[PDB]
């Protein structure tokens, strides 16, 4: 007679659950159906590695253990690819999965992501004024993200994304590629 | 403060190199409604 | 002059054939027609004088 | 690319109500053609009666 | 004076003011949109279409190419859409490892702390 | 067969059942004005839908990418901030570590 009562609780802790999971997973955002591996850089990298930029690099390591543990729980598809065809959904969990074996990714509680996030909040406050870029408007940051947007090309030798002044030819020729790409969709 | 802005492009747009063949699709909401709109103007 | 607010029926002629080039293709070749038609009421009527 | 997104599109409506609708609309052409006919009959009777009209 | 359409974001044939919003609309587009939506583009107040106020072949050629030219710029904003939607997805993404990160740090702060606590 | 409208409702009518309704009623039959008893194209149609779906498609798409963009953009600024955390963090645990390393 309480077992009605309990079912309510089992069904209560399934939306903590979902409370753990990314908020990617939560929003359903886009996740990419493979993980670029080739991201993560050495420590052995030979000009002495500021914290910062070691940061980056424990990021990079966690948000691919991450990535690799949502595509276990979580993959990916935006429409269902039935419609066309059935294509069959042949993604390798097994080699995420061994990766998460060699990686253990930490099952951290709602507890420490709000610590975190508040510690966070604190130094986010901080850096904005110390910085002291101050707030643009949102029609200014259109104009520099469109600026961003149209300067950023991408070259597959280098395997790395760059801006077309940085980068002719080969600015050229991943127009070519980009072209091709439309060719084949 | 601009390459800031480029920094966050960059990192994003190396993931989605693994991604990249795959098609640009179509929003699922907006392509409804115009859909809607569409059938709207058939009948 | 007084108003109609009746709807339309009209019906595309056919839509498989249709997309945007197509439509301007299609458009075109119609153009043409209404222009020999109407150059024809004009051979017609210069017909008839006769 | 995207004249095919918008073509493909308009092929999913086309192919549930478009079937409907040609029945519509070829309906409607009876419809003129029942209009013109049935003015036609009048007309043809019309000149017919005149005839006896003339006749007589 | 000339005006824009504040759903095409290009000069009205025919436009219309939404007192809503006291901007302008072209009549046929803001009609058939309230058709779905019912309300004001801008702000998604509710509207009303009685409210809105009233206010060859190289030419074929011509129109073919301003066709293809909203396109391009079709393809653009669909691929902008998504490139912002996956910045944004990768940007949360490398937010919650960035909290996960300082949580498995905070960890090792508070092993850390108490194991010189323990001294 | 007759050809009239009322020029109030622009309603199209056969004149016997009009004529009867204005009789009894004096009025119309579709908005209860009064009216007195006496009283290429598909394709250009089509192409100019065609743009008028698309600007409305346009509109929503702008206005679905302006509101992800602008929770991105406060993201990015705070961005370079969570690197500085974990960096500072990094120090922090280096410092905790050394004074562990000294007994």
């Amino acid at each position: 007679d309480v077992d009605a009562r309990k079912q309510a609780i089992r069904d209560a802790e399934r939306v903590k659950e979902m409370k753990r999971m990314h908020k990617a997973v939560q929003k359903d955002l886009p996740r990419p159906s493979e993980v670029n591996e080739t991201i993560l850089r050495p420590l052995n990298v030979e000009p002495p590695l500021t914290d910062l930029q070691k940061s980056e690099e424990l990021i990079k390591k966690e948000m691919i253990t991450m990535l690799h543990y949502d595509l276990l729980h979580h993959p990916y598809e935006p429409s269902g690819n039935k419609k066309g065809k059935t294509v069959g959904f042949g993604t390798n969990n097994s080699e995420h999965i061994t990766y998460l074996e060699h990686n253990p990714y930490e099952k951290f509680s709602k507890e420490e992501l709000k610590k975190a996030q508040d510690v966070l909040v604190q130094e986010m406050e901080v850096v904005k004024q110390g910085m002291s870029h101050g707030e643009l408007s949102s029609e200014a940051y259109n104009q520099v993200w469109e600026e961003c947007y149209s300067q950023v090309l991408y070259l597959p030798g280098q395997s790395r994304y760059t801006r077309a002044n940085l980068a002719k030819k080969d600015r050229i020729e991943s127009l070519e590629k980009r072209l091709e790409i439309n060719r084949g969709h | 403060v601009h390459t800031l802005v480029f920094r966050s492009l960059k990192r994003t747009h190396d993931m989605f190199v693994a991604d990249n063949g795959k098609p640009v699709p179509l929003d699922e909401e907006s392509h409804k409604r115009k859909m809607a709109i569409k059938l709207r103007n058939e009948y | 002059l007084i108003d109609i607010k009746v709807a339309h029926p009209i019906r595309p002629k056919p839509p498989s054939a249709t997309s945007i080039p197509a439509i301007l293709k299609a458009l075109q070749d119609e153009w043409d027609a209404v222009m020999l038609h109407s150059f024809t009421l004009r051979q017609q009527l210069q017909t008839t004088r006769q | 690319l995207e004249h095919q997104a918008v073509r493909i599109e308009n092929l999913e409506l086309m192919s549930q109500h478009g079937c409907n609708a040609w029945k519509v609309y070829n309906e409607n052409l009876v419809h003129m053609i029942e209009h013109a006919q049935k003015e036609l009959q009048k007309l043809r009777k019309h000149i017919q009666d005149l005839n006896w009209q003339r006749k007589n | 004076m000339s005006l824009i359409c504040s759903i095409s974001n290009e000069v009205p044939e025919h436009p219309c003011v939404s007192p809503v919003s006291n901007h302008v609309y072209e009549r046929r587009l803001i009609e058939k949109y309230i058709a779905e939506n019912g309300t004001d583009p801008i702000n998604n107040q509710p509207l009303s279409e009685e409210q809105l106020i009233d206010i060859i072949p190289a030419i074929l050629k011509a129109l073919q190419d301003e066709w293809d030219a909203v396109m391009l710029h079709s393809f653009t904003l669909r691929q902008q859409l998504q490139t912002t939607r996956q910045e944004l997805s990768h940007a949360l993404y490398q937010h919650d490892a960035a909290c996960r990160v300082i949580a498995r740090l905070t960890k090792e702060v508070t092993a850390a702390r108490e194991a010189l606590a323990t001294l």
